[PDB]
RNA sequence: ACCCACUCGGCACCUUACGAGAAAUCAAAGUCUUUGGGUUCUGGGGGGAGUAUGGUCGCAAGGCUGAAACUUAAAGAAUUG
RNA sequence: UCUUGUAAUUGGAAUGAGUACAAUGUAAAUACCUUAACGAGGAACAAUUGGAGGGCAAGUCUGGUGCCAGCAGCCGCGGUAAUUCCAGCUCCAAUAGCGUAUAUUAAAGUUGUUGCAGUUAAAAAGCUCGUAGUUGAACUUUGGGCCCGGUU
């Protein structure tokens, strides 16, 4: 189930048995690593990436194409973001519901909801820590991480 | 003289059917109890419980008598009886009737290696009635059947020699006890073993066969 | 500061004392072979007890091991040199099967009763006691 | 699952789970404290002695009655006090004050045969000779 | 009829209706 | 009370099919007094 | 989460076993689950199995026949010393001329009589008969 | 918006026992004498007793942890009138 | 026509518990081993300890004492919270031993790793987060061929 609730939902995708090139698309495999390069170039995260990717230019997922996902691209082209695109995203809620929560002192529910953010907060980043992605340390606090998020 | 009034009564009458695997292979059922006795003799008796039971009405107080027997030659053949009848002989003989219907047969086995007429089961095996349990568990050669006096005559009147009996739940009654133990030795027959692993003929139930003389008169 | 002569006891009484069933066979075995007290039944049980205890640890080991060689092979020949056994019963499952009887039928008393000597195993025990 | 740990390094678990079970235990709370050596009437032992302190007339009922009647006695090495049960009549002219009685324990009770209250200390000697061979008339109680 | 409730120990309930109607422990070294 | 409890504990034997034994002058009585 | 998949494996078996089914599915696979079914297949106690192969894990099909009894995990994988053998095979076996304790040893995986043969031993794994 | 057929995820339902139970009954209380999927807490006859003492949080009310001596053979589920 | 039992029926055998020359024994002795002589006719040379409604084996026994606002009337009958108030007979078990007390162990799956239980019988924290602790999906050399050589 969630880790932090009840349900038990399995809503996901399913990748095909076909682990090889798809044949109507016959396009190419060096052109699709230049918009990957342009779209990182514009500031987009991997998950907008592969989401503009296979909306618009028939590119299935660029792991079965290119032959690499897209992080170790972004990573060999040297634009990898220092702390990676779901730490960066709970940081930036957590940000958010304590910003609301300060302007509104009564509201039990987001304290509660608060207390979850954190704890997700520090198992994620207890996992980069270990394996080396972040400083041993990073010592994330509850306030200067604002300055890290935005 | 008995008078055939079913399909195997007719059946065992002429004394067409001899042999007892027939009947217990294809699970032939049976309704009299003349049909094991026109087939099966020497089946000792002994009496397990005679107790008052009373039915209370509005007014009255209805007293009945039930009657727990068993039945079972010396060999692997036995039979439990519970009625409840109007009077105590009567009820010894109804007893008596249904653990005569209701024989069920007993595959033995040796405890270790074979060698010499078996006098043991082949399987551990389990049987509940009511929160009371009874194992059996195989035993070695002449190490005598370890139960309770009652159960030890009913493995006795069995055919079984040596069953290290593990009993576990509250044993003061003696019915549940006897039912659990009932079941026991009869799913002990129904314990599948590898041994049945080989290629068996599956006749067309020989009743079929017989039916031009076993049918309406 | 000198050592201990070992004893034991080759007695063993028994676990339910009060059984008809036991009491009368007990009392069956005394009168057809003329003994002193319940004390020689449970005597030869004890042994009997021993010699099965160690049958069934010899038989759960496997077939054709040297130690069940070795100690199946001298208990065998004890039990047929003491003559309780017969000659051509010399396999561990025979000896699983053996009865008090059989071990009470080799005593003195019992002997020099069915070899004549005594025409009752009472006068036979009172002539051997005395010499 | 069961409801109990069950990993292949998980003993020490098991270990300190059964010795806070064996603290809700009895015989083994009753043993590990030595409560049979402070508060008991016995230091443990099987049989006391003492000084018979006072008898009374406990019968069963009112005359016409059962004669189960018995004493309270000192103890002499603790100095505590219980009655102590004197057995079969006809044993109470045996006894008066002051006659250094041997006491032991009383066991069972059934339906029958004394289910006295509380009363479980039958006398088993009297002046250091006998109770039941003095029943018998084989010894005769030594004056003082 | 009703079942009565059941507890181990009396309810802080019905101690109150039977109830209106120093030293530390010893360890001998 | 003892011949009221050996009455009340006889007769429950009977009606579960319990042989029991037979009353006479014996019953109620000390069969063998203590010590 | 599924904790062993060897667990649920033998335990989706005598679930269609008991009921009266005639060929099961289980997912996930493992090695050792299709080590566990070869020797269960050899000797008899069950039909024929074939490996469904996606790319996650793959799923097995075991055609069964009847004529299994029981099949169980021993879950720890306790050490098993090979004096100690024996003595496993009376605490959960129906009796001791038939049915088996499974070992998995370095000399392989591998039933207790096959075990004794091959004078070797090692943790215990389940058992079947 | 409705109907029809599917599918995932919810809240309850009706019937049954292939099973389970002391019983009422229960798709879980099933897959448990043929007993081992992972793990946390709790219980060991009734009273004395949530009592005594100590610690601890609490302004207070109080809560949290929590015995021992002694005594005693006793203290759930249905049917029958 | 050959086998068991009974009897205030009967007969002769045997033998050590004991006594004791002696000799062995021993540091010297005692005792055991051997043995001259003596030593069994029943109250002898006599066996006890527990028990008898079921567990749990063995009374459809006998007698005595005490009370009854019960029948009879001085004989008695019956009852007797007298938990028998007291003795005897008969029977059962163990036996040169038998009982009792306290502690402990098995039966006990009432400490439960093997192996308990928690809707209602005692027993699932009010709920969620979380550290130590326990536990944690699948995959990496498989298969086939070759000989030699050991055991039933």
């Amino acid at each position: 189930g969630r880790m932090h609730s009840a349900g038990k939902g399995i809503s996901s995708s399913a990748i095909p048995y076909s682990r090889n090139a798809p044949a109507w698309f016959k396009l190419s495999s060096e052109s699709v690593i230049e918009q990957i390069v342009k779209y990182a170039r514009k500031g987009l995260t991997p998950s907008q990436i592969g989401v503009l990717l296979r909306d618009a230019h028939g590119v299935t997922q660029a792991r079965v194409i290119t032959g690499n996902k897209i992080m170790r691209i972004l990573k060999s082209n040297g634009l990898a973001p220092e702390i990676p695109e779901d730490l960066y995203y709970l940081i930036k809620k957590a940000v958010s519901v304590r910003k609301h929560l300060e302007r509104n002192r009564k509201d039990k529910d987001a304290k509660f909801r608060l207390i979850l953010i954190e704890s997700r907060i520090h198992r994620l980043a207890r996992y980069y820590r270990t394996v080396a992605v972040l400083p041993p340390n990073w010592k994330y606090e509850s306030a200067t991480a604002s300055a890290l998020v935005n | 003289g008995w008078v055939p009034v079913t399909k195997l009564g007719r059946l065992v009458k002429a004394g067409k059917i001899t042999t007892i695997e027939e009947i217990f292979l294809h699970s032939l059922p049976v309704k009299e109890f003349q049909i094991i006795d026109t087939l099966l003799p020497g089946l000792q008796d002994e009496v397990m419980n005679i107790k008052p039971v009373q039915k209370q009405t509005r007014a009255g107080q209805r007293t009945r008598f039930k009657a727990v027997v068993v039945v079972g030659d010396s060999n692997g053949h036995v039979g439990l009886g519970i009625k409840t009848a109007k009077e105590v002989a009567g009820a010894i003989r109804a007893g008596i009737i249904i653990a005569k219907l209701s024989v069920i047969p007993i595959r033995r086995g040796y405890w270790g290696t074979n060698l010499g007429q078996p006098h043991s089961l082949a399987t551990k095996t389990t049987g509940k009635c009511g929160s009371v349990t009874v194992r059996l568990i195989p035993a070695p050669r002449g190490s005598g059947i370890v139960a309770s006096p009652a159960v030890k005559k009913l493995l006795q009147l069995a055919g079984v020699e040596d069953v290290y009996t593990q009993s576990n739940g509250k044993t003061r009654t003696l019915e549940n006890t006897l039912k659990a133990a009932f079941v026991a030795i009869g799913n002990t027959y129904g314990f599948l073993t590898p041994n049945l692993w080989a290629e068996q003929p599956l006749p067309v139930s020989p009743l079929d066969i017989y039916s031009d003389e076993a049918s309406a008169q | 500061p000198r050592a201990p002569r070992t004893y034991s006891k080759t007695y063993s009484t028994p676990k339910r004392p009060y059984e008809s069933s036991r009491l009368d066979a007990e009392l069956k075995l005394a009168g057809e072979f003329g003994l002193k007290n319940k004390k020689e039944i449970y005597r030869i049980s004890f042994q009997l007890s021993k010699i099965r205890r160690a049958a069934r640890d010899l038989l759960t080991r496997d077939e054709k091991d040297p130690k069940r060689l070795f100690e199946g092979n001298a208990l065998i020949r004890r039990l047929v040199r003491v003559g309780v056994l017969s000659e051509d019963k010399k396999k561990l499952d025979y000896v699983l099967a053996l009865k008090v009887e059989d071990f009470l039928e080799r005593r003195l008393q019992t002997q020099v009763y069915k070899l004549g000597l005594a025409k009752s195993v009472h006068h036979a025990r009172v002539l051997i006691t005395q010499r | 699952g069961k409801g109990k740990p069950r990993g292949l390094n998980s003993a020490r678990k098991l270990r300190v789970h059964r010795r806070n079970n064996r603290w809700a235990e009895n015989n083994y709370k009753k043993r590990l404290l030595g409560t049979a050596f402070k508060s008991s009437p016995f230091g443990g032992s099987s049989h006391a002695k003492g000084i018979v302190l006072e008898k009374l007339g406990i019968e069963s009922k009112q005359p016409n009655s059962a004669i189960r009647k018995c004493v309270r006695v000192q103890l002499i090495k603790n100095g505590k006090k219980v009655t102590a049960f004197v057995p079969n009549d006809g044993c109470l002219n045996f006894v008066d004050e002051n006659d250094e009685v041997l006491l032991a324990g009383f066991g069972r009770k059934g339906k029958a045969k004394g289910d006295i209250p509380g009363v479980r200390f039958k006398v088993v000697k009297v002046s250091g000779v006998s109770l039941l061979a003095l029943w018998k008339e084989k010894k005769e109680k030594p004056r003082s | 009829g009703h079942k009565s409730y059941k507890s181990k120990h009396a309810s802080k309930g019905a101690l109150k209706r039977l109830y209106k109607g120093g030293k530390p422990d010893k360890q001998v070294s | 009370s003892a011949k009221s409890f050996i009455l009340r504990k006889k007769e429950l034997m009977k009606r579960r099919g319990r042989k029991v034994a037979k009353d006479s002058k014996f019953t109620g009585r000390k069969r063998r007094h203590r010590f | 989460t599924r904790s062993s998949v060897l667990a649920d494996a033998l335990n989706a078996i005598n679930n269609a076993e008991k009921t009266g089914k005639r060929q099961v599915l289980i997912r996930p696979s493992s090695k050792v689950i299709i080590k566990f079914l070869q020797v269960m297949q050899k000797h008899g106690y069950i039909g024929e199995f074939e490996y469904i192969d996606d790319h996650r894990s793959g799923k097995i099909v075991v055609q069964l026949n009847g004529r299994l009894n029981k099949c169980g995990v021993i879950s720890p994988r306790f050490n098993v010393k090979i004096g100690d053998i024996e003595k496993w095979t009376a605490n959960l076996l129906p009796a001791r001329q038939f049915g088996y304790v499974i070992l998995t040893t370095s000399a392989g995986i591998m039933d207790h009589e096959e075990a004794r043969r091959k004078h070797v031993s090692g943790k215990i794994l389940g058992f079947v008969y």
